[PDB]
């Protein structure tokens, strides 16, 4: 098996319409995601909040939907509730609290998009060994 | 090692406890020997490096039995006056240790363990508030089956739901 | 607890017929010349 | 019965320390 | 004067309900038209008695006393709530929210431990009627609840529990499970507790109340595998009275 | 004497089969499988999150 | 003399038939006071809350427990690394149910064990003796101040300890397996080497040295009294010795120098030994053994298994199935 | 408690005071060869 | 005779809906806006007698009843099991991951 | 220390030997129902 | 004697570094061990209140409270394993804690944001992780490069406190023995031991 | 039948405690000058 562009084609918006990532930022995407995501993020989980993952199944019913890149961009700058009612970004990494979250300060957009690609494509890759915590190890 | 926790309980079992007893005596006796000998030796050259006052033709001891015998006897009650009982019993030990095991082990083949005390699962069956070391083991040993079955015997093809895992609360 | 009826009898007979087995061999050499 | 018995096969055990240190055969430099 | 955490720590006087002194014999009006509230109710036991188990059917089933294993653990603080004038001016206390229950272990004569925990879990407690002020004869009285000593993830010995575990013994593949029934089936007991809170001393200014208190409620059940003690608690009380 | 064999069935009629317990295994979970060894009903350590349980 | 330099004369007697010693004024008390509570909380102490959470442990013979099952169980969770000698407790029965018992004898225990390393060296220097048997026994001690006050100190409670009984320790080492991967520490796998090499030395060396007695005796008795305690000749031919083993495998293989072999004995189980102790003592500030899970990644990023995997489930098996009603959160941090 | 506890106390100052005064009492001429 | 009372409750709804007399909060999470805001309020005002009385928890929004009612076919109501709601456990249950 | 002049070599013969093993046999055959019951 | 005192100064600084924060600053060197444990409850405290849950009245599964209960002396500590570590002191927390311990209507209403930013931070920046420096758990995946400068620190001055009382004893016997003159080995003709009256 | 469950370690005993005693004896006497 291969790292292919039909892996590397995650939904670019909730429009319909894809993108196909490079290897390159895949695994940049990777690194910006252990150097900024994993202490809370391994493996797709989370730490601090075990009641939400990174599935994109549990990021499809978000609100507004983060199971694209779009959506996924716009949660690491103005974070929120899983419902979309509370902005979390005082308790939660963002580019609007690059202040308080300082790992969160030299990102651009497209370390973002890299991350937001990471996210997307790994439970491509891994299946439910992606968000399902320690049962799947 | 820990397939044979898991499914035989192993360090429960009489046997390989004899082994483990053969093996660690076995350092002990190698440790404690080769202190012996080190700590009781003549002063045989004026070296304070004592390694070149031994000759490998020379017919005398080149350390005190007797100075040795003597501080064992006061630091453990016990020591070897006999020099050939003392090497004898430095083979004897791990040989009789390792070969207890390989009778352990051989029950194991066909199953044969000491899995369980009978009288203890009666008891803790019955009164939900017995709990021992023991007990505690059995659930660490039924953890281990589950959580490890399904990829250590890929040949059985175990599909084990993750609502029938063995998990304590939380984690 | 609700243990083997026979483990008593194991038990002394696995001490006692060995070691009494030591205690004629030592006894004996003993009262040798 | 079983408690009892662990017990006193032990305090056999702690009767053969005693007896093999103070009534052991003496070392003898001969 | 007044202590800090410093001070506190390790000297078990967390332990201690707060208490007034020997001039505080005043009495707190209440006023039949405002909502009142208890910011802060302590309840530290000091005996814990324990029912015997004649077995005769008769004899006399006396209450004897124990001695705590569980160390300095047992005082329930920081209980708030409503204390509801009624019509008659009869107050009620509607417990709300704090630290309202404690496992104590205790131990009888011989050894056996027995498990209770020690609550005022939803305690609705209510004084006499015409009650305009409380006074040092005020006697609050009232049922509490007390749920099941281990909740439902509580996992027995042989990893059997209720919301979770085995259902069965495991141990003895083939055993007749119908005498193991009462074992491998856990049940959450949930029961009914009484308790009177007999006022004593009350800071009429400041709105403080202290005093003794009794408290009736069943052991621990060990979630149904055997039957439980009445055990009878006794200890002090301060609340304080807060007009909401 | 025999109890006879036991065949399983979901509430949608379709025959399920106990998963045999291997030698290895001193206790072994109850899990049910269609005749492609699909999981279909089991016996679940933890109640809360279980969807496969006997009742459901 | 005064009453002390005869006391002092007495303490530090060589004639004593047990010597006794500075080291042993503090060692006789102290291993007494740990022998006599271990033996009579084994036999007969009432079950220990070990987890802090109301979930007594029977570790005594008289509730229940065989030789095998018995311990004496660590103190309370809830105690911590707080110090729990008897004037604490409010009473016998409180400090029989925080394990109270276990403090006390591992307390005295690792005094006395201490005091027994000094005593040894206290004697040697009687005797005119070189030193240093006592370096030796400081492997075994290690290990015990590890496994009884290092790793409960690094973990923030005695409730850690190992406990005194041999399913006991069986339950320690399957936990720490579980939480540390010891098997993948290579202090650890030094100490096996250390203890493996040490059996196969003392079989080597016992071996070698019963081949190459010299005859002395007949073969209607022991060889064993070919020896008298005490003779001045050497009762093996060393280099009869050296001759078979330097042909079992290749003459420099083979020691000539039995001054070098026996500090090769001594060294090798030692140094393994202290190795082992450092592995366990340095888990106790959770430095774990080697983590490979999910090492080995294809191109498309699957996981392929290793050993290193198929280790990792039976770690999982074991933490999430220890302690099973102590946790409420879902990392084990300490 | 109190009373166990001051005995405990005693009983290991003691014994410590013992090595100590001990070890002071001129150890290192406590050997069989120089006894300066 | 004995029973377990919530392995009783799987073969009731509750083993296929949301009880929103008894189940914990983190089931809240499977449909689009229930987590936590709504999910906060439906437990906290719990018991209810139908699942239609969910809508009248008082101080809700338009758009929140909006939301409950596209949900009300995933919800269900039973008797309040004492098993799954003593200790807090609706709102942490022990299950993580 | 001087040996103990008090000391006396202690004997059995065969037939004491076959005579307290039929004692002791007999005895034990004797009450063996009781010690049952 | 300079390697006896070297050896109690390593075992005291792998103490320090591993308990205390004050001269070992937690933003710099991560949180200590107790550190963590206490800020995970408080996490899954801060969590769990914020979905309605009271706090003070959770019972845990054993009976105990699964957020808050009492230390062995009757202050309100935090529940679960991290009853062990209730003595914890920190800047994060200490605002939260009244006379009788950890305050309930300080943590119904006055935790911060920055509080439960370092909570968060600190529970996940635990000092546990593999030699081979996999931050976690020895059960966690690879993913997170992390072991703790605390963990580091303990255990290298463990290590060489340890060899450095091998050393002390190595040369303090080696020196008595040098000093009384048989260091290298017993004396054939004045053998000590020979002059004793036998033991038996 | 329903027996005395230490009936056997009695029996046991009763006859090996002395007739060791005895061969004790015996085999001392035997091996004397
Ligand atoms: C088999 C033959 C063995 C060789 C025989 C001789 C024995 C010596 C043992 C050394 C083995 C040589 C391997 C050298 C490779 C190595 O180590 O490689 C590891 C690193 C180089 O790897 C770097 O290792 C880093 C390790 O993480 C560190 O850095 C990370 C990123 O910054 C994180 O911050 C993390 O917290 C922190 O631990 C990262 O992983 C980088 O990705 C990676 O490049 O070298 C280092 O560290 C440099 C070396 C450190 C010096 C050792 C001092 C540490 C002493 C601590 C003692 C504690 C007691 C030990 C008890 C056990
Ligand atoms: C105190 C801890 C301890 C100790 C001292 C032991 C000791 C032992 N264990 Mg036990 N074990 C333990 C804990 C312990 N165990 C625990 C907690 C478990 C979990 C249940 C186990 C699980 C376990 C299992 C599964 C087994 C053991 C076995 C044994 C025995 C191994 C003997 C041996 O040397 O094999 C080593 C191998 C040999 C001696 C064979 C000969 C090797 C040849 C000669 C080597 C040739 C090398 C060649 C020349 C060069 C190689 C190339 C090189 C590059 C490598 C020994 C008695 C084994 C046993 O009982 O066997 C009977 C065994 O199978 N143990
Ligand atoms: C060699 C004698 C000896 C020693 C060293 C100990 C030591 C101990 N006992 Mg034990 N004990 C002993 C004999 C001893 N015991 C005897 C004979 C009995 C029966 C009466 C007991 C009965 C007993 C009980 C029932 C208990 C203890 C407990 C203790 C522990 C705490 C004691 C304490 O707090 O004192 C306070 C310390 C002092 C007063 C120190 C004064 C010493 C000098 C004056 C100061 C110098 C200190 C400094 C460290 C320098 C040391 C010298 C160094 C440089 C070499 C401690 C490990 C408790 C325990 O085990 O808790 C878990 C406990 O409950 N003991
Ligand atoms: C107090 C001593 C100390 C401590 C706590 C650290 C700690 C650290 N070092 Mg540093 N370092 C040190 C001394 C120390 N080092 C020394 C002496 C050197 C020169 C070699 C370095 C050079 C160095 C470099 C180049 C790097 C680090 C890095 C690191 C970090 C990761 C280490 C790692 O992965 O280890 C791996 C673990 C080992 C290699 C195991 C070593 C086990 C030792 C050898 C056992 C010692 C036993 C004893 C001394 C001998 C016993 C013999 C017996 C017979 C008596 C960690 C913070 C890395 C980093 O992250 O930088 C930012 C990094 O790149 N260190
Ligand atoms: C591989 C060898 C090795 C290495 C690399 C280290 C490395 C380290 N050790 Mg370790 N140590 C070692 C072996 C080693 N050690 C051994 C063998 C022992 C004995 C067992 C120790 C005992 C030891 C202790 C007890 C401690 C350390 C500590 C440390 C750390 C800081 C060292 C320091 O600042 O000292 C101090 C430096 C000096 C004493 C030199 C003089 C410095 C002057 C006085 C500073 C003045 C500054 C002042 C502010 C000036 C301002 C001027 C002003 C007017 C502006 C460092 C990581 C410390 C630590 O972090 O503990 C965890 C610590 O407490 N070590
Ligand atoms: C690990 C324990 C330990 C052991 C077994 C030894 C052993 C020895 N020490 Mg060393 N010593 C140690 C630790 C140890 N030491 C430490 C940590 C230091 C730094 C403070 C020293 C400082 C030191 C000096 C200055 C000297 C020795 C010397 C010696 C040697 C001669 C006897 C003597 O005077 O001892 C003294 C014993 C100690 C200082 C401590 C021994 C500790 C054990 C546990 C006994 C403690 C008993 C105590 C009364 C218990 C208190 C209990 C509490 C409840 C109050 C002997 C080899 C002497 C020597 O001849 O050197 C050439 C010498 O002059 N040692
Ligand atoms: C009722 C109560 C309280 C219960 C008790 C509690 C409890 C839990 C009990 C523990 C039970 C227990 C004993 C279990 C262990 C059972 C076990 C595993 C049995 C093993 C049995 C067995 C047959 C094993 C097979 C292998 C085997 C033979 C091992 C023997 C190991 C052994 C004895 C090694 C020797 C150890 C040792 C300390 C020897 C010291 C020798 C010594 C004095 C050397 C000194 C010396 C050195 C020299 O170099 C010179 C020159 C001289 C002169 C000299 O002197
Ligand atoms: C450094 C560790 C110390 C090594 C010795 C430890 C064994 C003690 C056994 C009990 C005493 C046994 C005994 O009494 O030994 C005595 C023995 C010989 O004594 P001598 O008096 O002849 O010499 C020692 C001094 O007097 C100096 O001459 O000591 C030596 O051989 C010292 C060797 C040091 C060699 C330099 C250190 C390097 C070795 C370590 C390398 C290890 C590699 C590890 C890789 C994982
Ligand atoms: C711990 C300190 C965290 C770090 C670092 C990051 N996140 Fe996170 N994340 C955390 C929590 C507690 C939560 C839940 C917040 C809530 O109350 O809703 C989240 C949530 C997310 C989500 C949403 C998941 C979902 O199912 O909708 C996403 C997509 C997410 N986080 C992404 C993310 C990224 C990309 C991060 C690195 C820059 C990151 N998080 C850091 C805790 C923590
Ligand atoms: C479980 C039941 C076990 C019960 C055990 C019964 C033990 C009985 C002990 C019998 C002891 C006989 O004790 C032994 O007596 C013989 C002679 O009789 C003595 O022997 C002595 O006299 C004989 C004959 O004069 C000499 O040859 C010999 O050299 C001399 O030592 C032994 O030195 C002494 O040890
Ligand atoms: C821990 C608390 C105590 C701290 C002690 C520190 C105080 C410092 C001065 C103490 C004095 C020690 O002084 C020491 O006393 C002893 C006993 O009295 C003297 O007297 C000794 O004489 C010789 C050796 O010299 C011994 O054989 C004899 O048994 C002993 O009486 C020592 O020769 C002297 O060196
Ligand atoms: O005590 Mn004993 O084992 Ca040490 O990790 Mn956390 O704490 Mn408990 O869980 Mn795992
Ligand atoms: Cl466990
Ligand atoms: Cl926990
Ligand atoms: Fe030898």
């Amino acid at each position: 098996a291969e790292l292919t562009p039909e892996v590397l084609t995650v939904p670019l918006n909730s429009e319909g319409k894809t993108i196909t990532l490079t290897e390159k930022q895949y695994l940049e995407g990777k690194r910006l995601f252990q150097y900024a995501c994993a202490s809370c993020h391994v493996g797709g989980i989370t730490k601090t909040n075990p009641s939400l993952d990174l599935r994109t199944e549990t990021l499809a019913l978000a609100t507004p939907p983060r199971d694209n890149i779009e959506g996924l961009v716009d949660y690491m700058k103005n974070p929120t509730t899983y419902d979309g009612e509370q902005e979390i970004a005082e308790v939660h990494p963002s580019l609007r609290s690059a202040d308080i979250f300082p790992k969160m300060r030299n990102l651009t957009e497209k370390d973002l998009v890299a991350i937001a690609g990471h996210i997307l494509v790994e439970p491509k890759i891994l299946g439910d060994k992606w968000g399902g915590g320690k049962v799947y190890y | 090692l820990l397939f044979f926790q898991g499914f035989h309980n192993w360090t429960l079992n009489p046997f390989h406890m004899m082994g483990v007893a053969g093996v660690l005596g076995g350092a002990l006796l190698c440790a404690i020997h080769g202190a012996t000998v080190e700590n009781t030796l003549f002063q045989d050259g004026e070296g304070a490096s004592t390694f070149r006052a031994f000759n490998p033709t020379q017919a005398e001891e080149t350390y005190s039995m007797v100075t040795a015998n003597r501080f064992w006897s006061q630091i453990f009650g016990i020591a070897f006056s006999n020099k050939r009982w003392l090497h004898f019993f430095m083979l004897f030990v791990p040989v009789t240790g390792l070969w207890m095991s390989a009778i352990g082990v051989v029950g194991l083949a066909l199953n044969l363990r000491s899995y369980d005390f009978i009288s203890q699962e009666i008891r803790a069956a019955e009164d939900p508030e017995f709990e021992t070391f023991y007990t505690k083991n059995l659930l660490l040993n039924e953890g281990i089956r589950a959580w490890m079955a399904p990829q250590d015997q890929p040949h059985e093809n175990f599909v084990f739901p993750e609502e029938v895992l063995p998990r304590g609360n939380a984690l | 607890m609700e243990v083997n009826q026979l483990g008593l009898i194991a038990t002394a007979l696995f001490v006692l017929v060995p070691s009494v087995f030591l205690i004629i061999l030592y006894v004996q050499t003993e009262s040798q010349q | 019965m079983e408690t009892i018995t662990y017990v006193f096969i032990f305090a056999c055990i702690i009767a053969l320390f005693f007896f093999a240190i103070f009534f052991r055969e003496p070392p003898r430099i001969t | 004067q007044t202590l800090t955490y410093d001070d506190i720590v390790g000297t078990g006087l967390a332990n201690k309900c707060p208490t007034l002194d020997d001039t505080a014999r005043g009495a707190y009006p209440i006023d039949s038209s405002q909502t009142y509230r208890i910011a802060r109710l302590c309840l530290q036991p000091t005996t814990f008695l324990v029912k015997e188990e004649p077995k005769n059917k008769r004899q006399e089933a006396e209450f004897v006393p124990t001695k705590l294993v569980t160390r300095e653990t047992t005082s329930l603080d920081q209980i708030q709530g409503e204390l509801k004038v009624n019509s008659d001016g009869s107050l009620t206390f509607v417990e709300e929210d704090g630290i309202d229950f404690q496992p104590v272990t205790v131990q009888m004569a011989g050894g056996e431990r027995i498990p209770l925990l020690f609550t005022v879990k939803n305690l609705v407690a209510s004084t006499q009627p015409n009650v305009t002020s409380i006074t040092t004869s005020t006697d609050f009285k009232g049922e509490f609840n007390v749920p099941s000593y281990r909740t439902a993830n509580f996992l027995d010995p042989k990893g059997r529990g209720l919301a979770s575990g085995y259902d069965s013994a495991i141990a003895l593949p083939q055993a007749k499970e119908e005498e193991l029934a009462r074992a491998n089936v856990k049940r959450f007991s949930l029961t009914k507790g009484q308790i009177s809170l007999n006022v004593a001393k009350v800071d009429g200014r400041t709105g403080e109340i202290a005093g003794t208190f009794e408290s009736e409620q069943l052991s621990d059940d060990d979630m149904g595998a055997h039957e439980p003690h009445e055990v009878k608690i006794q200890g002090v009380f301060y609340a304080s009275i807060e007009p909401a | 004497a025999w109890k006879g064999h036991a065949v399983f069935r979901n509430k949608e009629g379709e025959e399920l089969f106990v998963r045999r317990m291997p030698a290895f295994f001193e206790s072994f979970p109850v899990i049910l499988t269609d005749k492609n060894g699909v999981v279909k009903a089991d016996i679940p350590f933890r109640r809360a999150e279980s969807k496969y349980s006997f009742e459901q | 003399a005064n009453l002390w330099e005869r006391f002092c004369n007495w303490v530090t007697s060589t004639d004593n038939r047990l010597y006794v010693g500075w080291f042993g004024v503090i060692m006789i008390p102290t291993l007494l006071a740990a022998t006599i509570c271990f033996v009579i909380a084994f036999i007969a102490a009432p079950p220990v809350d070990i987890d802090g959470i109301r979930e007594p442990v029977s570790g005594s013979l008289l509730y229940g427990n065989n030789i095998i099952t018995g311990a004496v169980v660590p103190s309370s969770n809830a105690i911590g690394l707080h110090f729990y000698p008897i004037w604490e407790a409010a009473s016998l029965d409180e400090w029989l149910y925080n394990g109270g018992p276990y403090q006390l004898i591992i307390f005295h225990f690792l005094l006395g064990a201490s005091c027994y390393m000094g005593r040894q060296w206290e004697l040697s220097y009687r005797l005119g003796m070189r030193p240093w048997i006592c370096v030796a026994y400081s492997a075994p001690l290690a290990s015990a101040f590890a496994v009884f006050l290092i790793y409960p100190i690094g973990q923030g409670s005695f409730s850690d300890g190992m406990p005194l009984g041999i399913s006991g320790t069986f339950n320690f080492m399957i936990v720490f397996q579980a939480e540390h991967n010891i098997l993948m520490h290579p202090f650890h796998q030094l100490g096996v080497a250390g203890v493996f090499g040490g059996a196969l030395f003392c079989a080597m060396h016992g071996s070698l040295v019963t081949s190459s007695l010299i005859r002395e005796t007949t073969e209607t008795e022991s060889a064993n009294y070919g020896y008298k305690f005490g003779q001045e000749e050497e009762t093996y031919n060393i280099v009869a010795a050296h001759g078979y083993f330097g042909r079992l495998i290749f003459q420099y293989a083979s020691f000539n120098n039995s001054r070098s072999l026996h500090f090769f004995l001594a060294a090798w189980p030692v140094v393994g030994v202290w190795f082992a102790a450092l592995g366990i003592s340095t888990m106790a500030f959770n430095l774990n053994g080697f983590n490979f899970n999910h090492s080995v990644i294809d191109a498309k990023g699957n996981v392929i298994n290793t050993w290193a995997d198929i280790i990792n489930r039976a770690n999982l098996g074991m933490e999430v199935m220890h302690e099973r009603n102590a946790h409420n959160f879902p990392l084990d941090l300490a | 408690m109190e009373t166990l506890k001051i005995t405990v106390y005693i009983v290991v100052t003691f014994f410590v005071l013992l090595f100590v005064f001990g070890f002071l009492s001129g150890d290192p001429a406590r050997n069989p060869k120089r006894k300066d | 005779e004995l029973v377990n009372v919530v392995d009783e409750k799987l073969g009731t709804a509750y083993g296929e809906k949301i009880d929103l007399n008894n189940t914990n909060i983190a089931a809240f999470i499977q449909y689009r806006g229930l987590y936590p805001t709504l999910a906060k309020l439906i437990v906290k005002n719990a018991p209810y007698e139908s699942v239609e009385d969910v809508l009248n928890i008082p101080g809700l929004t338009e758009r929140q009843k909006q939301i409950l009612r596209e949900n009300l076919e995933h919800f269900t109501v039973t008797e309040v099991e004492t098993a799954l709601v003593e200790g807090g456990d609706r709102y942490n249950n022990g299950l993580y991951k | 220390m001087e040996p103990n002049p008090n000391r006396q070599p202690v004997e059995l013969n065969r037939t004491s030997l076959y005579l307290g093993l039929l004692l002791i046999l007999v005895l034990a055959l004797l009450f063996s129902s009781y010690f049952f019951n | 004697y300079s390697l006896g005192a070297l050896s109690m100064m390593g075992f005291i600084a792998t103490c320090f570094v591993w308990f205390n924060n004050t001269v070992y600053p937690s933003e710099f060197y991560g949180p200590t061990g107790p550190e963590a444990s206490q800020a995970q409850a408080m996490t899954f405290l801060i969590r769990d209140q914020k979905l309605g849950a009271n706090v003070g009245s959770a019972q845990g599964p054993t009976g105990l409270g699964k957020y808050l209960m009492r230390s062995p002396t009757g202050e309100i500590i935090f529940g679960g394993e991290t009853m062990r570590f209730w003595d914890f002191r920190g800047p994060w927390l200490e605002p939260l804690r009244g006379p009788n311990g950890l305050d309930l209507n300080k943590i119904k209403n006055d935790i911060q944001p920055w509080q439960e930013r370092r909570a968060a931070e600190y529970m996940t920046h635990a000092p546990l992780g593999s030699l081979n420096s996999v931050g976690g758990v020895a059960t966690e995946i690879n993913s997170v490069n992390f072991v703790s400068p605390r963990s580091w620190l303990a255990t290298s001055h463990f290590v060489l406190a340890f060899f450095f009382l091998v050393g002390h004893l190595w040369h303090a016997g080696r020196a008595r023995a040098a000093a009384a003159g048989f260091e290298k080995g017993i004396d054939r003709e004045s053998e000590p031991v020979l002059s004793m009256p036998s033991l038996d």
